[PDB]
């Protein structure tokens, strides 16, 4: 019983340009957590404990946030990118965000 | 094989910025050309959790002054340093007689001439000063007060009649010397949210350090 | 196993364990070139210094830990809590002995340590904006003692996993069930009030959780039973 | 008068010169000092104080930062297999962070000396079997398996039979400099590990849980030492 | 010449600084000074000299000031009534003011020792009777009635045989710091109180009046002491 | 234990103000650009009566010269002070021989050189200055007039022979020193109405201290 | 004070005076001296190779 809301559902990056996914939580929480799934393949590990980033992510991504908004940035974007990224929660019941479908624009 | 850098003494020395006057021309802070400074040697971030390391203290200070115009300048003007002991009252106004009882030490200085430098005993009329004060001077706000640990006031401000003809800046630098502690106790690990108590955030608790995902996993 | 007396109490306790006498000083009177030399301080050894067992706390698996205040918890207590209050000054020792009574298919680890000028730290709020001072039931809980709410940062923002830097001993249920500790008077004055500073706190924490199979008592009862040591007096009331 | 030439530095502040400054009240005679207990007179005192090791560092959930301070052994766990790792690095992040040592060492540039660290086993009484603890000097990897680990400076240790055990790191020395980023950082490389593998099974009696947790202590010899006065800190005064 | 670097403080003026200056007139030979009686050299001296205790510090209208001085005792009083009472307060307002003690406490901001007041009785000859006069400690409240003071630590007076009588105050500390309006004043807590109660009525023969007047003396002993000089007053030279 | 701070000497150290001159450039005031100030100890407020628990005292006393423009300012002029003994002549004008006797010592400083700072003796004929004398000099208006007590008049002024370029300022500091006191009494507990005399408002006759309701009641 | 009067060269640089300054970091021991092999002392070592 608490909800993950993340915004915008679809964008669109140059690319070359920066880049920033949020998540907004109904209650306060501790940290959040990023994944990514691109299309056919499950999820890949992304951020977590907000800011740290996982052994294969680029440097150029980004992760804050405090309490109840948390965000995910990029800068810059590139065309390898284009995925769809979910924020998830570990303070009581675990659960997803609803994702957002980052694409590149041309 | 030497250890005399792990001493109390070495480990406090150094004299560290503690506070800073801000003597505008034009402006809302201090309008009166003059201003108090009750002494806190928190003044100096880094400070409060290096002494909360231990329960009682006891120490004196040696105070260093430097003054100048907010581009760090220097110019013909000349200033009262005044040092208010705790128990005697603090100047209210610029001309307050304050600023000629005797029983305040003052020292006057010119912009021009070096730093002033004096020292200040053991205040405190217990053995020693207390970081931690379990009750109340005889649900309450008056939680850890341990009064008797006031070191006491400096008050500055321009010598003259009237206003200073220049925007000024002091800033009290405090060396520690004559170190002697008691009763260590558990290193603050959680950020401090008030000058006067231990309390912290109850939502943002965090790990005394950093975690790593298994303990299998370097 | 023997049995030692103090006056009407008269408890039954292991041999000698290995005692703490905290920072290797005993609890010892104050001569007569003092602050007060006049009113000459009266010293209690009747029944004023003797054994004194606390109600009995809980250990159940979800336990988060517990802590007294001294002199605070006596001061409501029999005829020494009747010193405590009805005089002007006091400084006193402390012989604190804290036993548990489980069967060897129980598992737990108590960490039991004395800390000076123990100062409570709430919540503050939540989010860090409400100055919010601990109430008197928290500042002192009396005989009863209190629960920690963030035993991890001792209910005041210092690492627990530090404790140890105090006079404190273990009690690992697996080797031992008592701990015992010698406490000196520790303030920074000669003498100090009884009822508005609590010169230090009794803490006693499971650092490794409870736990026993289905059938098992549930529950092991901890039993603090504490005696003042050279205790002092001055100025009735 | 007497003859004399000032020579440069004349009228500077030093912010470490411990000169002596007049005293601004001249005729007060400060309260005496007493005694009182537990004087502390040398950090180093500190630091050869046992504190809590959080090896078990990876909860981080707020109501489980209790979990941080023991780790556990279970029956589940099959013979050889890996308990628990971790290096022998005072002053970096991870672990040590918990213990008052690496706390202290935080305020400090430099340091070394032997360490030492103690386990606790908090189990059932009635539990007992082997574990194989392995100190694996700096530069050698991680052990593969328990074998090889049993290869190196080892301590099999039966909580049958007592239940602690003490192990001193010879020696770790935090004296290599690095300059990575931009910002210099005089750092280990002596990390030396502390391997934890089941020698054999844990063992217990129907009646008992099938699972106890360890402690860590740790604390330095009294060979221990620091050098250059850094302060350094995430916690600071408040505005 | 001979190599110096002044440290700060140099060429300022501390208004403490007890240092030598030049003398204005080198060959000047003051006239010597001669024999003169009664030379005080330590304030503590006059501290220990009695001084009249203006208890009964409540009329004020200028001719009945010398009434202030002496308070009195009378036939109407009944056994038990509560003749006077005060506090052992030498620096705060009230009736210390008037004795030479309160007077020097002023110049000063911390103090403690045993004072000592001394009664006299200034009636006839012919009368006889008891006084009960008792001291309650700091924080201890007036006695309810005689009784309850008579438990306390007491005096019985009986003027009938001795026309005077010297009470000693244990002890008094002006040490408890207090910041109330916004300007900190050490004040007392220690507001000892001396209680007087007719353990007896005022007892004469015909020819004599029946009321008599008593007067307080108070100073204190040896062991009294000040500190932190803190010039303060009312009094000042004008204009 | 210690006793120290109740000593006569501790009692009456610490150099206070005693006098101020104005040397304004348009002015009533000193409109010659120059001052006499007999030595009045009596400057500090709180002195008068501090002294007058004695009847007889004796001492030495070292002067502090503070001098800058009214605003407190420092500037590049030059200054005499002289101190005619008593019984040599005062300057009569800013161009008076007095000025220029050697008999009178003089000490010259810029504003910019630090404090001048000087000592003077024990001058009274008699063993000791006696605050009260019961008598008259061999109804009357020389009445209680111990003139022996006469310490000398401070002469200051502008060097040069022109007026100065600036408004000036001077604060005269003054520490007893090597302080004996004879025949203690009644600390005066009435307002003071004149420099020369004891005399008192008969009307405004108050209480010594603060006054009750009752004998009764605190 | 103590009668002084300042004498020409006051205030000075020279490069080649081998005066005393303030040491910087006073509490400092610097790492120990061992002994190393072939140490020189005087150039004229060198000139006799």
């Amino acid at each position: 019983d608490i909800v993950l809301t993340q915004s915008p559902a679809i964008m669109s990056a140059s690319p070359g340009e920066k880049v920033t996914m949020t998540c907004s939580a109904s209650s306060s929480v501790s940290y959040i957590h990023w994944y990514q799934q691109k299309s056919g393949t499950s999820p890949k590990r992304w951020i977590y404990d907000t800011s740290r980033l996982a052994f294969g992510v680029p440097g150029r991504f980004s992760g804050s946030g405090s309490g109840t908004s948390y965000s995910l940035t990029i800068s810059s974007m590139e065309a390898e990118d284009a995925a769809t990224y979910y924020c998830q929660q570990w303070s009581s019941n675990y659960t997803f965000g609803g994702g957002t479908n980052l694409e590149i624009k041309r | 094989h030497s250890t005399a850098e792990t001493t109390l003494d070495s480990f406090f020395s150094r004299a560290g910025l503690v506070g800073e006057i801000d003597l505008p021309l034009k402006g809302t802070t201090n309008p009166n050309g003059y201003a108090n400074w009750d002494i806190d040697i928190t003044g100096y971030a880094q400070m409060r959790r290096k002494v909360e390391l231990f329960t009682y203290m006891r120490f004196d200070a040696e105070f260093t002054f430097v003054a100048c115009t907010p581009t760090g300048e220097v110019v013909p003007q000349l200033l009262q340093y005044m040092f208010v002991p705790p128990g005697a009252p603090k100047p209210d106004s610029r001309e307050s007689l304050a600023w000629q009882t005797a029983t305040n030490p003052s020292v006057f200085v010119k912009l021009s001439d070096p730093p002033a430098q004096v020292s200040v005993p053991f205040m405190s009329p217990a053995s020693a000063y207390q970081w931690f004060y379990d009750g109340y001077p005889t649900k309450d706000l008056e939680y850890g007060a341990m009064p008797n640990n006031m070191m006491g006031t400096f008050s500055v401000r321009t010598v003259g009649t009237s206003k200073s003809k220049y925007p000024l800046v002091v800033r009290i630098y405090m060396r520690m010397k004559h170190v002697r502690a008691w009763i260590p106790r558990p290193m603050r690990n959680q950020n401090y949210l008030f000058k006067a108590n231990p309390n912290y955030a109850g939502n943002s608790i965090k790990p005394t350090g950093a975690s790593r995902t298994a303990i299998t996993t370097l | 196993v023997a049995q030692l007396t103090i006056g009407n109490s008269t408890i039954t306790t292991q041999e000698a364990a290995n005692i703490i006498v905290g920072y290797g000083e005993w609890p010892s009177y104050c001569s007569d070139s003092d602050a007060t030399a006049v009113d000459k301080p009266t010293r209690p050894d009747v029944s004023v210094n003797r054994f004194y067992t606390l109600d009995t706390k809980l250990w159940e698996k979800s336990s988060k830990g517990w802590y007294w205040k001294f002199p605070d918890v006596l001061t409501e207590t029999g005829v020494f809590g009747q010193n405590a209050q009805f005089h002007y000054l006091y400084r006193s020792g402390f012989c604190i002995h804290v036993q548990c009574n489980a069967s060897k298919f129980h598992q737990g680890a108590l960490l039991v340590a004395v800390l000076p000028e123990y100062v409570i730290g709430t919540v503050a709020g939540g989010t860090g904006t409400e100055d919010t001072h601990p109430p008197y039931k928290q500042t002192q809980p009396g005989a009863d003692g209190f629960e920690l709410q963030h035993p991890y940062v001792l209910d005041a923002g210092i690492p627990i996993s530090q404790l140890t830097v105090c006079p404190h001993q273990w009690i690992n249920l697996r080797t031992n069930n008592c701990a015992t500790i010698i406490v000196p008077y520790i303030n920074a004055l000669p003498f100090d009030s009884a009822l508005n500073h609590c010169n230090f706190g009794l803490l006693v924490v499971p650092i490794s959780p409870l736990d026993y199979d289905q059938g098992a008592t549930p529950v092991i009862p901890i039993t603090i039973t504490l005696a003042p040591m050279c205790s002092e007096f001055a100025g009735l009331r | 008068g007497f003859p004399t030439e000032l020579k440069p530095g004349t009228n500077q502040f030093l912010t470490t010169d411990d000169g002596v400054s007049a005293p601004i009240l001249p005729n007060f005679h400060p309260t005496p000092c007493i005694h009182i207990p537990g004087e502390v007179r040398n950090l180093l005192e500190l630091c050869q104080v046992e504190t809590i090791l959080e090896v078990n560092n990876v909860p981080t959930n707020a109501t489980s930062l209790m979990e941080r301070l023991r780790f556990p052994v279970s029956a589940q766990a099959g013979k050889g297999e890996l308990c628990a790792v971790f290096r022998a690095d005072p002053g970096r992040n991870g672990p040590w962070q918990s213990t008052l040592l690496g706390q202290l060492c935080g305020y400090y540039t430099q340091w070394s000396g032997s360490l030492e660290v103690t386990f606790m086993f908090t189990g059932s009484f009635m539990a007992t079997g082997k574990m194989l603890i392995a100190y694996t000097p700096p530069g050698g990897p991680l052990p593969k398996d328990r074998a090889t680990a049993m290869l190196g400076t080892h301590v099999i240790w039966d909580f049958g039979l007592q239940s602690s055990v003490t192990l001193v790191i010879p020696w770790i020395s935090n004296t290599h400099y690095r300059a990575h980023a931009r910002d210099g950082v005089f750092d280990y490389y002596t990390t030396g590990l502390v391997s934890i593998w089941y020698q054999t099974n844990y063992v217990v009696p129907i009646g008992a849980p099938n699972t106890a947790y360890i402690i860590a202590l740790a604390a330095a010899q009294k060979n221990f030492t620091m050098k250059l006065c850094k302060d350094a800190s995430d916690i600071l005064q408040t505005g």
